[PDB]
RNA sequence: GAUUCACGCAGUGUUAACGUGCAAAUUACUUGUCAUAUUUGAGUAUAGGGGCGAAAGACUCAUCGAACUAUCUAGUAGCUGG
RNA sequence: UAAUAACCGCAACAGGUCUCCAAGAAGCAAAAUCUUUAGUUAAAUAGAAUAACGCAGGUAAGGGAAGUCGGCAACAUAGCUCUGUAAGUUAGCAAGAAAGAGUAGCUCUGGUGAUCGAAUCAGAACUUUAAAGGUUAGGGG
RNA sequence: GUCAUCUAAUUAGUGACGCGCAUGAAUGGAUCACCGUGAUUCCCACUGUCCCUAUCUGCAAUCUAGUGAAACCACAGUCAA
RNA sequence: UGUCGGCUCUUCCUAUCCAUUUCAAGCAGAAUUGAAAAAAGGUAUGAUUGUUCACCAUUUAAUAGGGAACGUGAGCUGGGUUUAGACCGUCGUGAGACAGGUUAGUUUUACCCUACCGUUUCGGUAGAUUUUCAAAGUAUUUAGAUAGUAGCACAACUCAGUACGAGAGGAACCGUUGUGUCACGCCACUGGAUUAUUCAAUUAUUUGAUCAAAUAGUGUUGAGAAUCUAACACGUGUUGAAAUAAUGGCUGAAAGCCUCUCAAGCCAGAAUUUCGUCUAGAUGAAUACUUUGUCUUUUUCUUGUUACUUUAGUACAAUUGAAAAU
RNA sequence: CUGUUGCUUAUAGACGAUGGCAUCAGAAAUCGGUGUUGUAAGCCUCUCGGGUAUUGAAUG
């Protein structure tokens, strides 16, 4: 499983996972990325999630 | 109309607790009464899970349904919950659907997800359920 | 008059007096039954509980809704490096008890079970067995102990032998060793002592004393908590907020006559520091030989059963080891004493075959992702630090 | 003789603290009030079957359903104690 | 001296006791908070440890008064601008009713005067962790 | 008290009824806008009140050096009958 | 002698509500009803009321009845009652009265003895002499008189739409799988707290500015390791033998037959009892080392013990005590 | 032999007690591993940076 916000390889029974009313659910890593995807916070902005970092470089 | 076994859910649900009502059935919103299958304990309020039958009042809804008891089954609580596969898991919202004694829904559609240890438990539920998570 | 509504009584009579042990070992109360038709073996053994760890395992267990790709259990790693036998003692069946004829010991004692005879090593004079040790071939003495053989033969029902660790073989700072007595379960007790007289200043490991899968019971000390309250200590009600002088009390300690507190009412004291057995523990791995890994059929990557990191508190696991599924009593590095079950548990999942799929080996500080400090390096790539 | 905040003052609640106390009535927070029927100093007037009282038998020097002090007075006691 | 030690309370008592003078920031404000001149670091002793039970101050998953005589206590609302504001009514009010939107930083423009100056108001780009809330600061029907 | 309504459930609340133990007209009767550190009931919101407790800080309590009281006290201090 | 109730908590009774074992029925099944063994385990959540009580709405296997100074106020609370304010109704000429109503009304002290819960300190159990022995001191390994005791309950599958029944309806044993609660634990995973004032951001003030800070008693917010912990995470108590109670039976007299026995002798049968297992624990035992080898008391050294030192006194190897069962 | 004392000692803890070591002892920095935060200061790039990290974490 891959995290929702970090994009990192999240271990085995670790994490959390969400679901939303709209028929979609995601999985996060821990709790510090859960928070930054329910404030809506960009993971392109944000510097040591995998997304930013395949974006440049 | 309750089949087969349920694993351990953590009851994140108590007495008067308010679901939402996702059948289409002119209800609203429930009140937790009372728990089928709560084997009470001094001063312990009922608690509900997922796949739990509950008793209800419908506070919130069309006349024929409002100020009256139902019985409902809940079918997603915020509350997280762990599979047995290490799997932790919640629901954005708690929602429960109008079912009888004999286990048959009184409404015809499903809005949102319905977990899977609800869908297990009654059939009924699980035909009628769009997504099963 | 009578109490207005029923409730379970707070805490378990059959655990008072409620008072902390003073060694850190804990003695098994009781072995196996004896079986007089079968061959001589060790019932028990000793080891260190390095820490707590969780395994993904394939269900085999027919007709249940168990997941097929696993479920994610707890389990806890007991450090069991081979113990040394140091001697034996008999033991004979009196009007008052067991009674002990006899002990004989071997001719080399190491130095970490002399250390138990004093409570100051370093101001001794270390001469502990040196009498025994200096005329041990003598005549005289080689007929006193061919006697003491003879005696137990003739006079004595139940055979143990005395058994130490080797703590060079541990990361505790601890030099004494540990020693316990494990009973020989097995034929007469002519070829019990045989056996036992065969065992002295041998090696024992742990692979000869428990099988594989074979549920067992655990000795142990918990973890000290020091005075606390009866919240805690019984897990009362807590008064409302309203009330005068404290909330954590018990509010009736007892009616008028009576006359006296009673002993079945909670009161605030020690806890922690108590003595528990725990019965039909499973083995999850057997942690000898080709086991000493942490390595899966289905996970084949190499490693130890050591978390990235080190276990927390105790260090590095590099001797065999028990998985036994689920929590044992007292904190790391705490000594216990494995045993035989005393009544063999026969439900399906006692004798259901365990099947790791994965073992967790990431770090137990932090919210860890890795595995292994090499897939670790090889998923950040060089770090400017090394680059 | 409107509404509020502040300096001040009070004393609604916690029936909080303290209750051989900081204090023979105080402290903290919450609350109320915070200029014209307001607040306050000094001077002065009213005295015990009297005074004064937006009235609670309230206040009249920690004393009030009749102050304090001294004399009658070692008041009397079918009652208690020795 | 004129008072957290010179006065009245048995005392170097957290109580009480009439006045004069009065800096900066910020703000509507003599509010809370921080600082300058002046005063002080002593004002019924401390050190080690970091048990219970306390007194004072906090937080908390899911639920949300089911607790209780009783929402007691705590939480909650809270500044300013704009829109909007019901029944009832002694026609004065109710009213800050209720309800909704906005608010930061930086770079600019315009309005309000006198023969150089005042802080105030309005608008426009762009950026961000999307902005009264550190302190202060109505819960409503 | 009876009938409605409030709740899933109402010795509470509100609206009606009235042979009212024992209401009633300056012993003032009825009415109530605004106001109230007044009494009562119900909604919304919120929350450790509660389910059910966990935990953090300061000051104590613990121990120690110095200093150092009081209330109470016939004699005292294990129980069953 | 602090006078109601509730909260809290322990224990006791059985005239037993449930679960266990039995017998009877106007017991076909199912549901019930009467009774015996049995008090080890359970017996709930709420609206109104201060209420005990009551009455309703649920849930449950059941939601039994009571005692302990009408248990329990230096345990709480203060809603009721029950001082001093005030209002209403009735009574009284009046002051005032009302098992009439309404509203506001100070809940003090343990540091003493004991009980209970934990925690130290000092003292210590007499009859054995095979030097391979005996005894004392120190230490470990053990031992177990006694005391407590713990696991319960429910559900699902299969049995089975079977037995039974015209039909309608409608079980049960074995076996398997879970759940709830109680008990003991535990920190792997998941969540909570967080003065590592850890890292970052930010409001106000002050450092000439940057940097770096401090202050607002923890300024605030976001993330947050460690440690502690969950009613929020998760493990174990599915565990074995024998004897029993009510009862049902075998053999068998009394009493030529009969009879489970107010006879001898036996069997099966409980959430029962006792072992087994768990916790505390007395007198103890073994071994290692230091000693000592007829014996003690008073002094005395040491933190303390033992050996040890001195002056004496004392004894000196040799006939001692066994049938078992009835 | 035991006790005191030391490691501002821990698997323990109110104080006692209990557990460990006491010169091959212990303590300390430093380094490596392991975590947390989010990309330091001088001149989007240096930069997966910088800072912290036992205090009750694990090596040397």
């Amino acid at each position: 499983q891959v995290c929702a916000f970090s994009g990192f390889k999240i271990p085995v029974a670790k994490g959390r996972k969400y679901v939303r009313l709209d028929l979609k659910s995601f999985t996060f890593i821990n709790k510090k990325s859960l928070m930054q995807f329910l404030r809506k916070t960009n993971p392109r902005k944000v510097f040591w999630t995998a997304i930013y970092r395949q974006l440049n470089k | 109309g309750r089949q087969g076994n349920k694993f351990r859910v953590t009851c994140g649900l108590n007495n008067a607790s308010t679901v939402n009502c996702a059948d289409n059935t002119g209800a609203k919103t429930l009140t937790i009464i009372s728990v089928k299958g709560f084997h009470g304990r001094l001063n312990r309020l009922p608690r509900a899970g997922c796949g739990d039958m509950v008793v209800a009042t419908c506070k919130k809804g069309k006349p024929e349904y409002r100020k009256k008891m139902h019985t409902a089954v809940i079918i997603r609580q915020r509350r997280t919950w762990r599979r047995k596969d290490g799997v932790t898991l919640y629901f954005e919202d708690n929602a429960a659907v109008i079912v009888n004694m004999k286990g048959e829904m009184k409404g015809s559609a499903i809005t949102g997800p319905v977990s899977k240890e609800s869908a297990d438990l009654w059939p009924k539920i699980s035909s009628n359920a769009p997504t099963i998570v | 008059s009578h109490r207005k509504f029923e409730a379970p009584r707070h805490g378990s009579l059959a655990f008072h007096p409620r008072k902390r042990v003073h060694k850190v070992r804990a003695t098994v109360s009781a072995f196996p039954k004896d079986n007089a038709a079968e061959k001589p073996h060790l019932t028990g053994f000793l080891g260190f509980k390095a820490g707590m760890t969780h395994v993904i395992r394939e269900v085999k267990r027919t007709n249940t809704k168990l997941p097929k790709d696993g479920v994610l259990e707890p389990v806890t790693i007991i450090e069991t490096p081979p113990m040394v036998v140091a001697g034996f003692v008999g033991y004979k069946k009196t009007t008052t008890g067991l009674k002990p004829i006899t002990a004989v010991f071997a001719e080399h004692i190491a130095d970490e079970f002399k250390r138990r005879y004093t409570k100051k090593w370093y101001k001794n004079t270390k001469n502990q067995f040196a009498v025994h040790t200096e005329k041990y071939n003598d005549v005289k003495a080689k007929s006193k102990r061919e006697r003491q053989i003879r005696l137990i033969k003739n006079r004595c029902d139940v055979v143990r032998v005395i058994a130490h660790t080797q703590m060079a073989l541990v990361p505790l700072k601890q030099k004494k060793a540990e020693v316990m007595e494990i009973q020989i379960n097995g034929g007469s007790i002519a070829e019990k002592v045989d056996f036992a007289v065969s065992l002295l200043e041998k090696q024992i490991s742990v692979n000869s004393v428990f099988g594989t899968d074979e549920c067992i019971d655990v000795c142990s000390v918990t973890k000290g908590h020091g005075y606390n309250g009866v919240i805690k200590r019984f897990g009362v009600r807590h008064l409302p907020r309203k009330t005068h002088r404290g909330l954590r009390k018990v509010a009736c300690v007892g009616a008028w006559h009576p006359a006296r507190v009673s002993w079945t009412v909670a009161r605030a004291g020690q806890m922690g520091f108590f003595k528990r057995t725990e019965v039909n523990k499973k083995i999850y791995r057997l942690g000898c030989g080709d086991l000493k890994n942490a390595k899966t059929e289905f996970d084949i990557t190499e490693k130890g059963i050591t978390p990235m990191g080190g276990f927390p508190h105790y260090g590095v696991v590099k001797n065999d080891f028990l998985m036994i599924k689920g929590t044992v009593a007292g904190i790391r590095r705490r000594v216990i004493s494995l045993r035989k079950a005393c009544f063999p548990s026969t439900t399906r999942t006692a004798q259901e075959q365990i099947v790791l799929k994965f073992i967790d080996t990431s770090s137990k500080y932090g919210h860890s992702r890795f595995q292994t400090t090499t897939e670790k390096k090889a998923r950040m790539g060089p770090m400017k630090k090394d680059l």
